[PDB]
């Protein structure tokens, strides 16, 4: 099987630099080297992320769209940047203006088919497709809009592989831009109908789960995006892994989504504990459990606590008794039997990989599908209003070729988005 | 004379690994010796290249080893009918292929988990394809059906309300392994809360020895495969009897293995060691076949039977005056070199047929429409060629299962 990930924007891409500096070490891929491999096991199913051409190169086969040359340039000018094929780089020298509307309509909109063109270079490299990554930013032009126009052409040439979206949706108490809630209304609209996993992910449900959860007093960016893309890696790739009860993708997929929505999920990554000290090894297993289904450890910014789940996967990966793991999951589906949805009998999907995180003993990546991601949408969905209202910053919109009636579109669907997600909770 | 044997499903090949080990093992061919006699499905590679990765590589032919790279799926129509198709000649063709070249055989062992992608959808078509094109023989299915509450996928009761259904009308004997209600005898009868997926398997891998290989070896008092659908369905309900064993001690902490029949045969009907969450709650036997092999008197045998017989607790259907098939084997279990088997002289490998799975199909029934009731993962299916017949006529398929499993008994 296969997957082709795909840098959106700057964040999105930024986090690129994060999810391959991982993954590669989690396959021993150096800089531009192979395959050095403390195992042999690293190898067998690397396919999924790269393509053989010397010998000694494989180069990860994702896809970089950015309208600002400085990002891709610092990316490509630093540590792992130079294993993407040049290829791989889809600029766009034009200026990456903050506007939705102008990385979807007027600017992104001719980079798109120049994207596309690669997106397919990619596809028909070999084998058989599974899906695609998506990262990318719901507050910015190069983000939401043009990485959200990216995938509603992808979901028209493939609708049948799978499409995985990393979204770093607003975070709350404070947004790092202005009309935020536009350029994100605008893409979890595109989102809801397009993509058919998407795990939201928030600067500031990290920093706490990275200032609290990881005595980490100065979490860098680089950090929170290395957090991130310990979770991605446990859900792909992991599962691309020998296991006793193994998933991919569609298993996660079809064991996640009752309803055709899409909807949004919430990822949570099983050891968390500070470095020295709280190398606690209280993992067992009852101590993983523990976390992932906690309130904070949630990369979102909503609580569970505050509403049901529909469902859940435990993506472990480590030696374990499919015993004490099928078990765990019970009691705490009872304990909580209060939130978790009740037409459902075993909400819980357990899954279950072998070979660990390189350096750990045992992990367990965490993808919730709770109707809690309600309470987010709802925060974007008001934060237009106030400011749509008075059309705040709306010309930068229009007056790039965009509708009045196109913001109303997006927020009533991501807003009846919010509805229906109440119609379960209840 | 032989029987085939189809293992479907990451799981049943997994199990088959397993039951497939025992055997060599208390047969004296190692690694690379004879060549085996079945078969393995999966649309999911990863989990046969196991098969052709690990231990036990070379002995079979990348020929009885059949997967699809693409898409496994845990979802039953994906698996039946849109790409589980795309295979099903090809594993056909070995199941025909294999089926010819030996001489006069008596059936397919089949390998499923009842509640998975490729073992639910799957084999409901390679069963299907089977009744039609060998209706003159033995179809034995092992399954190993959804756990009472710890089950896995979050859709398991769509996938295994469909593989009864489908499957019901073609098999023979289907054979159930709770896969929960092995753990109890992991933690109970056993000791350890360290279980790993290779350990059930390496029960069912004994459960099932008892059945074909030992069984299809001489004995005293040998049962032939069509002798249990026979002694054991008492209606073409391709009836599902329980896999229960007797000598499940370990073999490091107690040791009173010295546990003559008179114990051994005790130790089956007490519903803690039954492999299957179907507590005989009420559910009348109706036909037991004890499959016994080691050092066992017929007369020990024809004996503890009767003092069962007569303990009425365990009450067995009315129209029925005599259900106990006594199948008599020479040979002695083998257990794993070091695994956590006792390793005794004699073992009772008893299965039957109790009006009490009335209750498990019951439970797995309701789950079904709970979900059913609101459509749940049901664009999962009908995306993939199925429809509101399907599952809505495959519902109603199973209610009168859940009506045949009263009136056969409660009744007289
Ligand atoms: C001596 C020793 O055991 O060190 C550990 C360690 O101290 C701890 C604290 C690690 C450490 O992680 C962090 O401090 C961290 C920093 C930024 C963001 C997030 C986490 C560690 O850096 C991370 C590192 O993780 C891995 O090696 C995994 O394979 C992980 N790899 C990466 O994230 C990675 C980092 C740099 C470069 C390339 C990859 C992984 C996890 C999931 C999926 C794929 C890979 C481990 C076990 C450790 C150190 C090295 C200190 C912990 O994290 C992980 C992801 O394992 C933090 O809580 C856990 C518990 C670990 O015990
Ligand atoms: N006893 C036993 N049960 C197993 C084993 N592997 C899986 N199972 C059980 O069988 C079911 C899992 O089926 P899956 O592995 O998800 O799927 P599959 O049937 O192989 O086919 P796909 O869904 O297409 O992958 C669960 O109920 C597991 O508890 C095993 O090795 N032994
Ligand atoms: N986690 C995370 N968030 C980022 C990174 N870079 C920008 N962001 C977030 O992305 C939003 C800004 O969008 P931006 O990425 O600049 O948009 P674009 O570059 O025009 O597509 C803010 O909410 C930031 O917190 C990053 O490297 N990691
Ligand atoms: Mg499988
Ligand atoms: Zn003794």
């Amino acid at each position: 099987r296969e997957i082709v990930h795909i840098q959106a924007g700057q964040c999105g891409n930024q986090i690129g630099a994060k999810f391959w500096e991982v993954i590669s070490d989690e396959h021993g891929i150096d800089p531009t080297g192979s395959y050095h491999g403390d195992s042999d096991l690293q190898l067998e199913r690397i396919n999924v992320y790269y393509n053989e051409a010397a010998g000694n190169k494989y180069v990860p086969r994702a896809i970089l769209v950015d309208l600002e040359p400085g990002t891709m340039d610092s990316v490509r000018s630093g540590p792992f940047g130079q294993i993407f094929r040049p290829d791989n780089f889809v600029f766009g020298q034009s200026g990456a203006g903050n506007n939705w509307a102008k990385g979807h309509y007027t600017e992104g909109a001719e980079l798109v088919d120049s994207v596309l063109d690669v997106v397919r270079k990619e596809s028909e490299s070999c084998d058989c497709l599974q899906g695609f990554q998506l990262t990318h930013s719901l507050g910015g032009g190069t983000g939401s809009g043009m990485g959200t126009l990216l995938i509603s052409k992808i979901r028209e040439e493939y609708p049948d592989r799978i499409m995985n979206t990393f979204s770093v949706v607003p975070s709350p108490k404070v947004s790092d831009t202005v009309v935020e809630p536009y350029n994100a209304t605008l893409s979890v609209h595109q989102l809801v109908e397009n993509t058919d996993e998407t795990y939201c992910i928030d600067n500031e449900a990290l920093y706490d789960i990275c200032f609290r959860t990881l005595k980490l007093t100065t979490p860098t960016y680089g950090d929170l995006n290395h957090l991130v893309s310990a979770t991605m890696s446990g859900v792909t790739t992991c599962l691309r892994f020998p296991g006793q009860l193994n998933a991919d993708l569609r298993k996660l997929a079809v064991n996640m989504v009752p309803f055709p929505r899409l909807h949004f999920f919430m990822p949570g990554f099983a050891p968390l504990t500070s470095r020295g000290s709280q190398q606690y090894r209280a993992l067992t297993v009852p101590e993983l459990t523990q976390q992932m289904f906690d309130a904070k450890n949630m990369m979102a910014a909503c609580d569970p606590r505050h509403g049901r789940y529909l469902t859940v996967a435990a993506v472990f990966r480590g030696r374990m008794s499919m015993k004490e793991v099928d078990e765990q999951m019970l009691n705490v589906q009872n304990k909580n039997s209060s939130y978790f949805v009740e037409w459902i009998p075993n909400n819980v999907k357990t899954a279950v990989c072998d070979i660990p995180p390189r350096g750990l003993k045992m992990s367990a990546t965490f993808i919730g599908n709770s109707t809690a991601i309600q309470e987010l949408f709802k925060r974007i969905s008001e934060q237009f209003t106030a400011m749509f209202r008075r059309k705040a910053f709306l010309h930068w919109y229009t007056g790039e070729g965009m509708d009045e009636m196109e913001f109303t579109e997006a927020e009533s669907n991501m807003n009846d988005l919010v509805s229906e997600y109440q119609q379960y909770q209840d | 004379r032989e029987c085939i044997s189809i293992h479907v499903g990451q799981a049943g090949v997994q199990i088959g690994n397993a039951c497939w080990e025992l055997y060599c093992l208390e047969h004296g061919i190692q690694p690379d010796g004879h060549v085996p006699r079945a078969v393995f499905v999966d649309l999911e590679p990863t989990v046969i290249d196991e098969v052709r990765t690990g231990t036990y590589r070379q002995l079979f032919h990348p020929e009885q080893l059949i997967t699809g790279k693409e898409d496994a799926a845990n979802n039953y129509a994906r698996g039946h009918y849109t790409i589980g198709k795309e295979i099903i000649d090809l594993v056909l063709d070995r199941i025909r292929k294999l089926a010819d070249q030996c001489t006069g055989l008596q059936g397919f062992s089949v390998f499923h988990s009842f509640g998975g992608g490729t073992g639910s959808g799957f084999t409901s078509l390679l069963m299907e394809r089977l009744s039609v094109d060998y209706g003159k023989k033995s179809k034995l299915e092992f399954s190993i059906y959804p756990a009472p509450q710890v089950s896995t996928a979050v859709v398991e009761p769509y996938n295994s309300i469909l593989t009864t259904h489908t499957t019901l009308e073609h098999s023979d004997c289907a054979f159930m392994v709770d896969n929960e209600a092995i753990y109890d005898i992991c933690r109970r009868n056993l000791d350890i809360e360290r279980p790993t997926y290779t350990n059930l398997n390496r029960l069912i891998g004994q459960i099932v020895s008892s059945i074909t290989a030992s069984l299809r070896f001489d004995g005293a008092l040998n049962v032939d495969l069509t002798e249990f659908q026979t002694n054991l369905v008492p209606y073409p309900r391709g009836h599902f009897p329980l896999a229960t064993y007797a000598p499940v001690i370990s073999a490091e902490k107690a040791y009173h293995e010295q546990l003559s029949v008179a114990e051994i045969t005790n130790a089956c009907f007490e519903p803690a060691n039954q492999m299957v969450k179907c507590d005989p709650r009420h559910g009348k036997y109706m036909a037991c076949c004890l499959l016994y092999r080691g050092d066992v008197v017929p007369k020990d045998v024809n004996a503890a039977i009767a003092t069962i017989k007569t303990k009425r607790t365990i009450q067995f259907v009315d129209w029925c005056p005599t259900g106990f098939k006594v199948g008599i084997n020479y040979e002695p279990p083998t257990v794993v070199p070091g695994g956590d088997l006792a390793k005794v002289q004699r073992a009772v490998c008893m299965l039957s047929n109790t009006t009490a799975i009335a209750e498990a199909w019951a439970r797995l029934d309701h789950k079904f429409d709970l979900m059913y009731a609101k459509r749940a993962f049901v664009h999962w299916y009908v995306g993939e060629g199925m429809e509101e017949g399907e599952f809505s006529e495959a519902r109603e398929d199973m209610a009168a299962l859940e009506k045949d499993y009263e009136e056969v008994g409660v009744d007289s």
